[PDB]
C-alpha cells in the first residue's frame, strides 16, 4: 500500500521535474523577447535541473524503494560524481545571477558596457568546467552515499554552501537599502522592469536556501559528530526535500514573471 | 427672485434677492450669455471695470456708467445643495419721452373673408413707453380667449415700440355682428380711445 | 476654448433625441459639462450637468460623457422646444460650492434650437391690409421672409403682420412660395 | 489614499492663508497648483523629501512651502494676498505604493480661496 504510494509520488516528481524544464528551456529559446543576458544564466539552472532529473533522480528512486544498490561500483562512482557535479554546477549559476543583478542595480547606465556577452560565455565555460574538474578529481582521486571525512566532509559544506550564501546576503541587502533609498531608477517602465526582475531573482534565490539549507547541516553534523549520529528517516527527508526545488523552480519563473506565462500560454 | 429697467446713458444698480454666492451673466437678444461676475464679487477676466456686485443677504449687480452697448438682459445665478437655478432676469432699455398710441382699425379683407377666416387688427405705431392695454369691443361686448397681441424691439432711430393686436372671428361669427372697436388705454391718452367700423 | 453642440432639430410629441457637446482646447477630466435651456421668449433655465443630477425633467432625461458630453431626452412634450447651451465649469462644482464660492460657467457656445412640433409644411397667406399719413401693410397668416415700415415677430397659433406707415413680397424658403396694395 | 484639503475661505485683500494638506509606502513629491474660471492650471510651488523649493515668478516673494516628513503634512502659506490670486488651490503627491511597486501621482479635491472682503 505504502510503496505503491510513495513510488506514485517519485514518478510525479521525476515527471514535473522533467517536463518544467524541458517547457522553461522551449519558452526561452523559441520566444525572441525572453532572449536577454540575465536569462542565459536562468537557462543554464534550467539544464541543470534538467540532468538531474533525467539521470540522477531514476537511480535515486530505485534505491530508495527497493532499499538495495545492484549496478555496482563503477556505476555508483559515476552516478555520486554527477550528483556532485550538478550541485556545484547550481550554487554556482545562482551565485552569477545574483553578480548581475548587483551590478546592474548599484551601477546604472554602465550595465551594458560591464557585462558584454563575451564575458557571460567565459563565465558559463569556466563553471562547468570548474564543476566538472573539482567533481571527477575528488571523485576519481578520491575524498551508495557521500562519503564524510576528517576534512574533505567538513570543507565541502563549509565551502561550498555556506560560503557563497554571505556574499550572496551581503549582496541583497545592499541591494535592497539602495533600492529604497533611491527614487527613480534608469525611464518609468525600466525602473519597474529592473524591480520585477530583481524581486524574480531574490525569490528564487530564498527558495533555494531553504530548500537545501536542512541537507547541509545534516552533513556538517553528520561530519561533527559521527556518520550515524542522525536517523535513518530524518537523512532521507531532507534529500528528496532539496531535490524537490529543481519541480519547483519552473512554478515560480511562471508565476513571479509575467513574460514567462505569456510564453508558456503561447507553447500550450 | 429679481423687471424692467428704463436708463440713460450715464446714469448708474440691479438686485436679485436670494445663500450660495450668486453670479452674474449678460446677453444680448439672440446671442450667447457671457460671464460678468462670478462668487458674488469677483470681475471675470478681460471685462468692463463698470460692472460690481456686493453681497447682506440680497446681492446686488451695479453698472458704474451706462453705454450704448450696456443695453441687454441680466441675469443671476444662484447654486443650492446639488442643483443651481437661474434668475428671472431683468433688461435695461433706452429711457425717452412719453409718446401717445396712433391707433389704427383693419377690416378684414374680402379675399380672407372668401377663404373663411375673419382677422380685426388694431394698430399702436410710436406709442412710449411698452405698457398698454388693448381690450376688443364687439357690439358693445368686451370679448375674452380670441385675441394675440405682438410687439417689436425699441426702434433704432427713434426708441419707439409698435403693437399690433388681431382679433381671429369665424366667419359666420363675423357676419353675426355689426359694430367692431378696439379700445386702447395708456399712460399719455387722458380717456380711452375707440377706433370703430361697420361690417 | 471651443464648445460646439449638435443634433438639434425637428421632433414630434412623444419623441426622442439625443445632443452631443463638442470639447476643444482643454483637459476633459478637470471639467464638468453643464446644458442649459432657454425657451423662445423667456428666461434661462439649468437642465443638469456632466456626479449627475437632473431638473425636478426628472427621470425623463439621462445624461452621459464619453470629449463629448451626451443628454438623453424621452417622453418629449410640447413644453420641451427651446435653444439648447453646453457650458463648462469645474469637476466639484457641488463639493467646491459654498456660500462664499460659485465659479461659473466661463465659456459658452451658440446654442441649437429643438423645435417639438406635430406639423408639416403649410402655404402661407399673404392679405393686403387696406388703408380705410395713413399706414397700409401686409399680413402673412397659417404660415417667414417679407420685402417691400415695421415688421412684428412672428406668432405662434392655436402669424406676422408687415406695416408700412408699394408691393410686398413675402417669401417662404422651406416651402418655396412667392406672393401691391393700395386703397 | 485619500488627500484632505483645508484652509480654504473668503480673505479680504491683503490677508494671509496657511493651506495644509493631510496624506493618508513613501511620499516623494507634493505640489501647489491654482485654477481660475478663465485660466488655464498654474504652478506655484513644489517640495521635495529633501527640502528643495522652486517656485513661479508671480508667486515669488510672497508664498512659502515645506514638508512635515513625521505626519506627512504639508502646507503652503500665502502673503500678500490679491485679487489675482482668487484660485481653487489644489494639493498634489507623489508616492510609491510598494518597493518594487511604480511611481505614482495623486490629486486632490481642491480648496476655493476668494481673495474679498
Ligand atoms: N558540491 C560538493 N562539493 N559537495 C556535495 S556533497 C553533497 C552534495 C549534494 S549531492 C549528494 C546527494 C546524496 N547522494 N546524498 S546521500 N545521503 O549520499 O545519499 N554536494
Amino acid at each position: 500500500a505504502c510503496k505503491i504510494t510513495i513510488t506514485v509520488v517519485l514518478a510525479v516528481l521525476i515527471l514535473i521535474t522533467v517536463a518544467g524544464n524541458v517547457v522553461v528551456c522551449l519558452a526561452v529559446g523559441l520566444n525572441r523577447r525572453l532572449r536577454n543576458l540575465t536569462n542565459c544564466f536562468i537557462v543554464s539552472l534550467a539544464i541543470t535541473d534538467l540532468l538531474l532529473g533525467l539521470l540522477v533522480l531514476p537511480f535515486s528512486a530505485i534505491y530508495q524503494l527497493s532499499c538495495k544498490w545492484s549496478f555496482g561500483k563503477v556505476f555508483c562512482n559515476i552516478y555520486t560524481s554527477l550528483d556532485v557535479m550538478l550541485c556545484t554546477a547550481s550554487i554556482l549559476n545562482l551565485f552569477m545571477i545574483s553578480l548581475d543583478r548587483y551590478c546592474a542595480v548599484m551601477d546604472p547606465l554602465r550595465y551594458p558596457v560591464l557585462v558584454t556577452p563575451v564575458r557571460v560565455a567565459i563565465s558559463l565555460v569556466l563553471i562547468w568546467v570548474i564543476s566538472i574538474t573539482l567533481s571527477f578529481l575528488s571523485i576519481h582521486l578520491g575524498w551508495c552515499k557521500v562519503q564524510v571525512n576528517e576534512v574533505y566532509g567538513l570543507v565541502d559544506g563549509l565551502v561550498t554552501f555556506y560560503l557563497p550564501l554571505l556574499i550572496m546576503c551581503v549582496c541583497y541587502t545592499l541591494m535592497i537599502l539602495r533600492l529604497k533609498s533611491v527614487r527613480l531608477l534608469s525611464s518609468r517602465e525600466k525602473d519597474r522592469n529592473l524591480r520585477r526582475i530583481t524581486r524574480l531573482v531574490l525569490v528564487v534565490v530564498a527558495v533555494f536556501v531553504i530548500c537545501w539549507f536542512p541537507y547541509f547541516t545534516a552533513f556538517v553534523y553528520r561530519g561533527l559528530r559521527g556518520d550515524d549520529a542522525i536517523n535513518e528517516v530524518l537523512e532521507a527527508i531532507v534529500l528528496w526535500l532539496g531535490y524537490a526545488n529543481s519541480a519547483l523552480n519552473p512554478i515560480l519563473y511562471a508565476a513571479l514573471n509575467r513574460d514567462f506565462r505569456t510564453g508558456y500560454q503561447q507553447l500550450f | 427672485t429679481q423687471s424692467s429697467l428704463s436708463a440713460s446713458v450715464g446714469d448708474r444698480t440691479i438686485t436679485c434677492r436670494a445663500s450660495s454666492a450668486v453670479a452674474w451673466y449678460q446677453q444680448k437678444p439672440g446671442k450667447a450669455p457671457k460671464l460678468l461676475i462670478y462668487s458674488a464679487s469677483s470681475l471675470y477676466s478681460g471685462v468692463p471695470s463698470r460692472f460690481s456686485g456686493s453681497r447682506g443677504t440680497d446681492f446686488t449687480l451695479t453698472i458704474s456708467s451706462l453705454q450704448p452697448e450696456d443695453f441687454a438682459t441680466y441675469y443671476c445665478q444662484q447654486s443650492s445643495s446639488s442643483l443651481i437655478t437661474f434668475g428671472q432676469g431683468t433688461k435695461v432699455e433706452i429711457k425717452r419721452t412719453v409718446a401717445a398710441p396712433s391707433v389704427f382699425i383693419f377690416p378684414p379683407s374680402d379675399s380672407q373673408l372668401k377663404s373663411g377666416t375673419a382677422s380685426v387688427v388694431c394698430l399702436l405705431n410710436n406709442f412710449y413707453p411698452r405698457e398698454a392695454k388693448v381690450q376688443w369691443k364687439v357690439d358693445n361686448a368686451l370679448q375674452s380667449g380670441n385675441s394675440q397681441e405682438s410687439v417689436t424691439e425699441q426702434d433704432s432711430k427713434d426708441s419707439t415700440y409698435s403693437l399690433s393686436s388681431t382679433l381671429t372671428l369665424s366667419k359666420a361669427d363675423y357676419e353675426k355682428h355689426k359694430v367692431y372697436a378696439c379700445e386702447v388705454t395708456h399712460q399719455g391718452l387722458s380717456s380711452p380711445v375707440t377706433k370703430s367700423f361697420n361690417r | 476654448v471651443q464648445l460646439v453642440e449638435s443634433g438639434g432639430g425637428l421632433v414630434q410629441p412623444g419623441g426622442s433625441l439625443r445632443l452631443s457637446c463638442a470639447a476643444s482646447g482643454f483637459n476633459f477630466s478637470y471639467y464638468s459639462i453643464h446644458w442649459v435651456r432657454q425657451a423662445p421668449g423667456k428666461g434661462l433655465e439649468w437642465v443638469a450637468y456632466i456626479y449627475t443630477s437632473y431638473a425636478d425633467v426628472k427621470g425623463r432625461f439621462t445624461i452621459s460623457a464619453d470629449n463629448t458630453a451626451y443628454l438623453q431626452m424621452n417622453s418629449l412634450r410640447a413644453e420641451d422646444t427651446a435653444v439648447y447651451y453646453c457650458a463648462r465649469g469645474y469637476q466639484y462644482w457641488q463639493y467646491h460650492a459654498s456660500w462664499y464660492w460659485n465659479g461659473g460657467l466661463d465659456y459658452w457656445g451658440q446654442g441649437t434650437l429643438v423645435t417639438v412640433s406635430s406639423a408639416s409644411t403649410k402655404g402661407p397667406s399673404v392679405f393686403p391690409l387696406a388703408p380705410s399719413t395713413a399706414a397700409l401693410g401686409c399680413l402673412v397668416k397659417d404660415y417667414v421672409t417679407v420685402s417691400w415700415v415695421h415688421t412684428f415677430p412672428a406668432v405662434l397659433q392655436s402669424s406676422l403682420s408687415s406695416v408700412v406707415t408699394y408691393i410686398c413680397n413675402v417669401n417662404h424658403k422651406p416651402s418655396n412660395t412667392k406672393v401691391k396694395v393700395e386703397p | 489614499r485619500q488627500l484632505v484639503e483645508s484652509g480654504g475661505g473668503l480673505v479680504q485683500p491683503g490677508g494671509s492663508l496657511r493651506l495644509s494638506c493631510a496624506a493618508s509606502f513613501r511620499l516623494y513629491d507634493m505640489g501647489w497648483f491654482r485654477q481660475a474660471p478663465g485660466k488655464e492650471r498654474e504652478g506655484v510651488a513644489s517640495i521635495t523629501s529633501g527640502g528643495s523649493t522652486k517656485y513661479a515668478d508671480s508667486v515669488k516673494g510672497r508664498f512659502t512651502i515645506s514638508r512635515d516628513n513625521a505626519k506627512n503634512t504639508v502646507y503652503l502659506q500665502m502673503n500678500s494676498l490679491e485679487p489675482e490670486d482668487t484660485a481653487v488651490y489644489y494639493c498634489n503627491a507623489e508616492y510609491r505604493t510598494g518597493i518594487w511597486e511604480e511611481l505614482l501621482d495623486g490629486w486632490g479635491k481642491g480648496t476655493p480661496v476668494t481673495v474679498s472682503s
